[PDB]
């Protein structure tokens, strides 16, 4: 729990571009076969992104949360089960965590004493909630896998007003393009600032002996740019255009 | 029937037919080409 | 407990006008749509018109124009159901339906039924005989008994067994119309000790001519 790991080496912050991802639903309001302008926090096209890869080579680095933040993640496996957030990352202020114990989602806000480098086999104590969430069953398994990658998981967290939505789309396909949109899932009403965030990564065994498989993610930025989106008869964006990009 | 609407404290005026088309289940209401609701969910059992 | 009433017959002339009555209680009256359900015997339900009542508007069916004529009274909540010229084939069981709507339309509730027999004939109160085999044989142990039915109109007659006292054992059997009028017979099964204690009488009410003919076996 508090002892760390002695296999992990530092790896470097290469970078991947993201074609034309980063688009989601901006409403939940249905538009049929028109053309809508929609002003809203996005990521741009032709961007950059920072290339992580966990394989004895680990990374966890640890990235500041300004407004908004894209996670797309290429698992096989299933390494990351959870994040961290929060700003001091000590039990002074609040912060907000997501527990995933493989049966349910659970999230919740109380104070949050920290370790250093926490890892799962993620607090000493917890007290003063003010939030819990116990999500909807389903079954994941732990089973450590190496090979290629037949599975795409795309996650949008962003903090508009205190509101912290969720929007993720899963499709089967180290960065394949293409375009998609993200369905909605959950909104939390939170209202606690973010300035900081970092990886949670489960591990396994035949914290100290406990090993990793194979499996990347991608973090990406967010910034004030317009897109101009197009509409179907079923409402499925097929179409998104920067307009300061070209 | 041509009847005063009010759905979650959304009011509007007209007839209530039926859906064809597929939509989200997390929609609450809908637009037209005018920017006006041609389509609303029911708030108490989830039906369109 | 929302119960819709109707009445049980009804005797018109081909080339008249009849007018029924279903009668609406334990909600308000106009928040919901009547509709009415024709059945026809052997060609199943067929669908008359549909009326909101608050505002007198009617939606027909294509085959049904000009033949019926939908109004309502908002005041004693009872809606209301005119037809013009009735024939032959229009002789059938009327109904009357609440639509509860939400999202698809059901038939939440149901009236009682009104059968409407359109004819010239003239309502003829009904002649009842008694049926007795008269001797036995002795080869059983119950004792079968019956009664006739006979000369009446309009159908149907209410026939009961020593005033509804035997519910069990009884058969009701259905009209043949002959030469304007009609024949029903009925059978009932008692035992051995029932017949020397007990009378067994026919008693037969029908109710449009309003006589009771009560004749013993």
């Amino acid at each position: 729990q508090c002892v760390n790991l002695t296999t992990r080496t530092q790896l470097p912050p290469a970078y991947t571009n993201s074609f034309t991802r980063g688009v989601y639903y901006p409403d939940k309001v249905f538009r049929s076969s028109v053309l809508h302008s929609t002003q809203d926090l996005f990521l741009p096209f032709f961007s950059n992104v920072t290339w992580f890869h966990v394989i004895k080579r680990f990374d966890n680095p640890v990235l500041p949360f300004n407004d908004g933040v894209y996670f797309a993640s290429i698992e096989k496996s299933n390494i990351i089960r959870g994040w961290i957030f929060g700003t001091t990352l000590d039990s002074k202020t609040q912060s907000l965590l997501i527990v995933n114990n493989a049966t349910n989602v659970v999230i919740k806000v109380c104070e949050f004493q920290f370790c250093n480098d926490p890892f799962l086999d993620v607090y000493s104590s917890a007290n003063n909630c003010t939030f819990e969430y116990v999500s909807q069953p389903f079954l994941m398994d732990l089973e450590g896998k190496q090979g290629n990658f037949k599975n795409l998981r795309e996650f949008v967290f962003k903090n508009i007003d205190g509101y912290f939505k969720i929007y993720s789309k899963h499709t089967p396909i180290d960065l394949p393009q293409g375009f998609s949109a993200l369905e909605p899932l959950v909104d939390l009403p939170i209202g606690i600032n973010i300035t900081r965030f970092q990886t949670l990564l489960a591990l396994h065994r035949s914290s100290s002996g406990w090993t990793a498989g194979a499996a990347a993610y991608y973090v990406g930025y967010l910034q004030p740019r317009t897109f101009l989106l197009k509409y179907n008869e079923n409402g499925t964006i097929t179409d998104a255009v920067d307009c300061a990009l070209d | 029937k041509c009847v005063n609407f009010n759905f979650n404290g959304l009011k509007g005026t007209g007839v209530l037919t039926e859906s064809n088309k597929k939509f989200l289940p997390f929609q609450q209401f809908g637009r037209d080409i005018a920017d006006t609701t041609d389509a609303v969910r029911d708030p108490q059992t989830l039906e369109i | 407990q929302v119960q819709l009433q109707q009445p049980g017959a009804e005797l018109v002339r081909p080339g008249a006008s009849v007018k029924l009555s279903c009668k609406a209680s334990g909600y308000s009256f106009t928040r919901f749509w009547m509709n009415w359900v024709k059945q026809r015997p052997g060609q199943g339900l067929e669908w008359i018109g549909m009326i909101h009542p608050s505002d007198s508007e009617t939606r027909l069916n294509q085959k049904f124009k000009d033949k019926a004529t939908l109004t309502v009274d908002k005041s004693s909540t009872t809606a209301y159901m005119q037809l013009s010229s009735p024939t032959s084939e229009d002789s059938a069981v009327y109904y009357c339906a609440r639509k509860d709507y939400d999202y698809d339309a059901w038939f939440a509730y149901w009236g009682q039924g009104t059968l409407v027999t359109v004819s010239a004939a003239k309502t003829t109160p009904p002649s009842v005989y008694p049926l007795a085999p008269g001797s036995a044989a002795q080869t059983n142990s119950m004792v079968t008994l019956g009664c006739l039915v006979k000369g009446y109109f309009p159908e149907p007659v209410t026939v009961t067994w020593n005033s509804g006292s035997l519910s069990s054992g009884v058969h009701t059997f259905p009209a043949v119309l002959q030469s304007d009028l009609y024949t029903l017979s009925s059978s009932v099964t008692v035992p051995s000790s029932t017949w020397p204690s007990e009378t067994v009488t026919c008693n037969v009410a029908h109710p449009a001519s309003s006589t009771k003919v009560d004749k013993k076996i």
